[PDB]
């Protein structure tokens, strides 16, 4: 259809909490091979999230219960038939997602902002593809993973000051990311204090359209400092 | 509280 | 599949919030014939009342946003026409669930209360139909909601006590039909004030394993009585 | 507050 026709029917869905059809609406305004505004891009941001966020989630719940029915055959057995179903929709969905990025999104990047955000991105559903994943096949995805966010870093840390958000933001989940994949809890502090230190240090670069963002992020930056120091 | 969120 | 293979499939499917997947199941429970036990009922219920329910707060969101978009004749025209998407997936929800009461559920209910509970069911999803209907179909549904829970009313008055709290759940969404449908504050209001004081009137007929759920039913009813009383 | 809740 229209692209502003995809694009306020995809904020109506959002209000609605319809992110399965806010999802379809961004990824057709992808598929039009034109680059995203920045509202676009965080549409579909936080559209797949969502969509991708459920079936984290779910899978959370179903592999607990897994665990916990460890003596009761059947009830565990359909505890792992269920995981399985969710783990293969959650593949479909960051198939997808890394399918858009690397054919849409990431090679008709022309600003270095929007290629910081869309290389996180490939990070973030490679770590959400590791979080699922066992074996050899593991180990490429978490290198796809750790690949995609130390590009994006080196970007950031050379195009943006230490208080832009996508900045901050990007920090956030490569230090989450060598906590909870890499099990590293200090390659992880040690990136996410030095993000920090080096916002509060020049505290003078933060705007007034962006504060409320980057200080909500250094905030989030130090709850995983501080969870991690325990 | 963990990663980034909307 | 195996009955207790698509129960307990939905039990898990409740907890991973997979209320699509849960409806599928305890569906095909419905669709073999046979009587529901109680926990079967409830799954039934619990699946499909997130199921609308979900199309219910999304059509009142967009319903919302396409009145204060009154003089905004672009944003307008999409609201409307989200309105009408959510309300179709509405309508086929309900239809299925009043389709289900038809030819399986209240034709083998064999006990009273199972009776009073799948009709009950029928004036909800009548009366959620009704929410999204205008006209003489709208008429048509109303009239049909009104004598579902017109027969489930005078069952459960005459077989259950004061304090079951199916009968008490059954007094509340029919006070709510009458407030929210018919636009009646006070066959609504006496009705609930009626199963709340015949309950506290007769709160020796209230069984342990049952208090907690009827004593928060007859919280909701003073709910009701007190916003209806303003 | 309203209807029947789970």
């Amino acid at each position: 259809m229209d692209k502003n026709e995809l694009v306020q029917k995809a904020k109506l869905a959002e209000q609605a909490e319809r992110y399965d059809d806010m999802a379809a609406c961004m990824k057709s305004v992808t598929e039009q091979g034109a680059e995203l505004s920045n509202e676009e891009r965080n549409l579909l941001s936080v559209a797949y999230k969502n969509v991708v966020g459920a079936r984290r989630s779910s899978w959370r719940v179903v592999s607990s219960i897994e665990q916990k029915t460890e003596g009761a055959e059947k009830k565990q057995q359909m505890a792992r038939e269920y995981r399985e179903k969710i783990e293969t929709e959650l593949r479909d969905i960051c198939n997808d997602v890394l399918s858009l990025l690397e054919k849409f999104l990431i090679p008709n990047a022309s600003q270095a902002e929007s290629k910081v955000f869309y290389l996180k991105m490939k990070g973030d559903y490679y770590r959400y593809l590791a979080e699922v994943a066992a074996g050899d096949d593991k180990k490429g995805i978490v290198d796809q993973s750790q690949q995609a966010y130390q590009e994006a870093f080196e970007i950031s840390k050379k195009e943006m000051q230490p208080t832009h958000p996508i900045r901050l933001g990007l920090a956030l989940n490569f230090s989450v990311f060598y906590y909870e994949i890499l099990n590293s809890p200090e390659k992880a502090c040690s990136l996410a204090k030095t993000a920090f230190d080096e916002a509060i240090a020049e505290l003078d670069t933060l705007s007034e359209e962006s504060y409320k963002d980057s200080t909500l992020i250094m905030q989030l930056l130090r709850d995983n400092l501080t969870l991690w120091t325990s | 509280g963990g990663s980034l969120p909307n």
